[PDB]
């Protein structure tokens, strides 16, 4: 009984336990999304000089004048709702870094993470994007 | 402003917020690094290296709509269409002393079953790399009461074996009733709670290698299977659940219940308050008495069950109105007309609390009490076929289901009473020796008068439609055969035949000789 430290607020509470119980917490977002349900807040915002590496995966926050910068482990769905990670053992990829959105899709950073993987060539995103390809 | 949530409110007793990357959330990040309503990064002040903060997990508050995704909680008419889907669940707790506080974990889990299981305190605990789930040091609530839960700190058992124990249990206990499960629960919150550890959640599917919907969930390799060919499954996957509270209660959960049922006493074992959940929901659906519109799937042997029963009805009161010749006989417990034998010069009697708006003028609307009604209804015989009631009659034809004898049509209830289910389920009241205490009990017997007709079958007791000979006469040694077969499933299933002391076989062989 409270006594203790807040981390979150109403607003995401549907959404996460949902995909906390979910055996696919993955599709099990996607689908919400699509139910006409408001997609993950108040994750870490940076206030940055918007000049930067690209890179989606930074150690400390790169942006693009274009990208936003995001703390990221609050990006980060499986860190977020504190469930195990894709990752076979056990560990995780957005905590201990940061991670940039452009900023019309940084409306939903949680599924932006989850729904592009960053390319090992250029370690950028792809497709938003690569000077691969 | 601003608003927050008892949900995933961090416990750790750590003084300092986290590094705006390993923080979870901007509510979490340090005071240090926020500013303008923005987190920034500063290369200066270090992340954790390590770090151990408790998670709670409490008021998972679950409401949502999604297409391919199946409602967690269910209609108050929905758990009635399914029932035996019911089991009672509270859940006991601790709250974590020392390296975290704040939060609570399961300790003991309770169920309508007899069965308790207890687990070591275990909870989801956030280190830089990942969430980690494991056990920690919990205290015993504070109240004189809660004192009984201090030894079951030390006692068992890890959660990963406890899952798995819970679907077996559940497994085995629900496999022939239902396709599915749904929790009766007092206290909607804290066992939701609980739940987050065996539970998982999802769309609906099927059964794997077999038919039907799946309830259970298997990580050690993935797979969906039901009650039925799922064993080494430790999860739920599509559990229903309903809050009995929710529907308006006064008081507190035992105040409730002990009104309606003093069978049940009070242990603060978790078990007892998960029966009582139950023991109180069936009354509230149940005891308001045989609701007619709702339909229940049968499996199985009820059938035959049902037709015995109309059997075994139809020639016990026909010959005990052969054998003492009763002016009238009054038939209690008949909502329609009904006969049960068709012809009969005898003057046929209808009563029941509640007659049916057709064949309304024919029927005398009473409840039935000996203490009222002993007096009034001396002449003639009284048949209650199924109607269940205090003390009988000395003149009585009755049959009475036993509570005590288990199938897997019926299920516990209010108090000592079981609720049998074929279709339309009747809550019925406890099988008691007081009630039958002037009738005797009917041994078995078949009357037929007809004419006559592998091997032969003699039986002493039945009046045959020829005794002269063996006489085993093909048309009735057979048919005697077959009533015996169909007699001996309806005590199977556990009605109980009783008549009055007066009754003897003899009295039938009269009406044989002409
Ligand atoms: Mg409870
Ligand atoms: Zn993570
Ligand atoms: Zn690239
Ligand atoms: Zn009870």
């Amino acid at each position: 009984g409270s006594a203790g430290n807040a981390t979150e607020v109403p607003a995401n509470s549907t959404v996460l336990s949902f995909c906390a119980f979910a055996v696919d917490p993955a599709k099990a977002y996607k689908d919400y999304l699509a139910s006409g349900g408001q997609p993950i807040t108040n994750c870490v915002k940076m206030l940055c000089t918007h000049t930067g590496t690209g890179q989606a995966i930074t150690v400390t926050p790169e942006a693009n004048m274009d990208q936003e910068s995001f703390g990221g482990a609050s990006c980060c769905l499986y860190c977020r709702c504190h469930i195990d990670h894709p990752n076979p053992k056990g560990f995780c990829d957005l905590k201990g870094k940061y991670v940039q959105i452009p900023t019309t899709c940084a409306n939903d950073p949680v599924g932006f993470t989850l729904r592009n993987t960053v390319c090992t060539v250029c370690g950028m995103w792809k497709g938003y994007g690569c000077s691969c390809d | 402003a601003e608003n927050v949530t008892g949900l995933f409110k961090d416990c750790s007793k750590i003084i300092t917020g986290l590094h705006p990357t390993q923080a979870p959330t901007h509510l979490s990040v340090d005071i240090k690094f926020k500013t303008e309503g923005l987190c920034v990064d500063i290369p200066g002040i270090p992340k954790d290296m390590t770090y151990r903060r408790l998670i709670s997990m409490m008021g998972f508050k679950m409401n949502y709509q999604v297409n391919g995704y199946p409602n967690m909680f269910i209609t108050r008419e929905e758990a009635i269409r399914h029932v035996r889907a019911w089991i009672g669940f509270d859940v006991e707790g601790c709250h974590a002393t020392r390296d975290a506080v704040g939060t609570n974990l399961p300790l003991q889990l309770g169920f309508s079953t007899g069965v308790n299981l207890v687990a070591v305190p275990t909870g989801y605990v956030d280190t830089e790399n990942n969430t980690e789930f494991t056990r920690v040091n919990a205290k015993p609530p504070p109240g004189d009461q809660f004192k009984h839960l201090i030894p079951l700190m030390y006692k068992g058992l890890p959660w990963n074996v406890v899952r798995i124990k819970i679907v077996q249990m559940l497994s085995d206990t629900l496999k022939g009733l239902s396709d599915r499960v749904v929790f009766v629960l007092w206290a909607h919150g804290f066992e939701l709670t609980s739940m987050k550890y065996f539970v998982k959640i999802g769309p609906e599917r099927t059964c794997c290698l077999c038919d039907k919907r799946a309830t259970c969930f298997s990580t050690s390799s993935d797979t969906y299977a039901c009650w039925n060919h799922s064993v080494g499954f430790d999860y739920v996957y599509n559990p229903f659940m309903i809050d009995v509270q929710q529907w308006g209660f006064t008081g507190n959960l035992q105040s409730n219940h002990d009104q309606h049922c003093q069978v049940h006493g009070n242990a603060h074992v978790a078990s007892c308050d998960a029966i009582m959940t139950r023991c109180l929901a069936v009354h509230e659906c149940f005891v308001k008495r045989v609701d007619w519109s709702v339909e229940y799937p049968i499996i199985g042997d009820e059938l035959r069950v049902n037709s015995a029963c109309r059997k075994v009805q139809h020639m016990v009161v026909k010959s005990a109105l052969l054998a003492d010749k009763f002016p009238v006989l009054h038939d209690i417990g008949n909502p329609k007309a009904i006969k049960c034998v068709p012809q009969a010069e005898v003057e046929w009697k209808f009563y029941d609390a509640q007659p049916c708006s057709d064949k309304a003028y024919k029927i005398e609307e009473l409840f039935y009490s000996y203490a009222t009604h002993h007096d009034k209804f001396t002449d003639g015989v009284c048949l209650f076929w199924n109607c269940n009631v205090d003390r009988y009659p000395a003149n009585a034809i009755v049959c009475r289901f036993d509570t005590r004898v288990l199938s897997n049509l019926n299920l516990p209830g209010c108090d000592g009473g079981s609720l049998y289910v074929n279709k339309h389920a009747f809550h019925t009241p406890a099988f008691d020796k007081s009630a039958f205490t002037n009738l005797k009990q009917l041994p078995f017997f078949y009357y037929s008068d007809s004419p006559c007709e592998y091997v032969p079958l003699k039986s002493a007791t039945c009046i045959t439609r020829c005794n002269l000979g063996g006489a085993v006469c093909r048309h009735h040694a057979n048919e005697y055969r077959q009533y015996l077969d169909a007699y001996n499933m309806m005590i199977s299933a556990g009605f109980s035949l009783w008549i009055y002391k007066q009754f003897d076989t003899y009295n039938l062989w009269n009406t044989f000789t002409r």
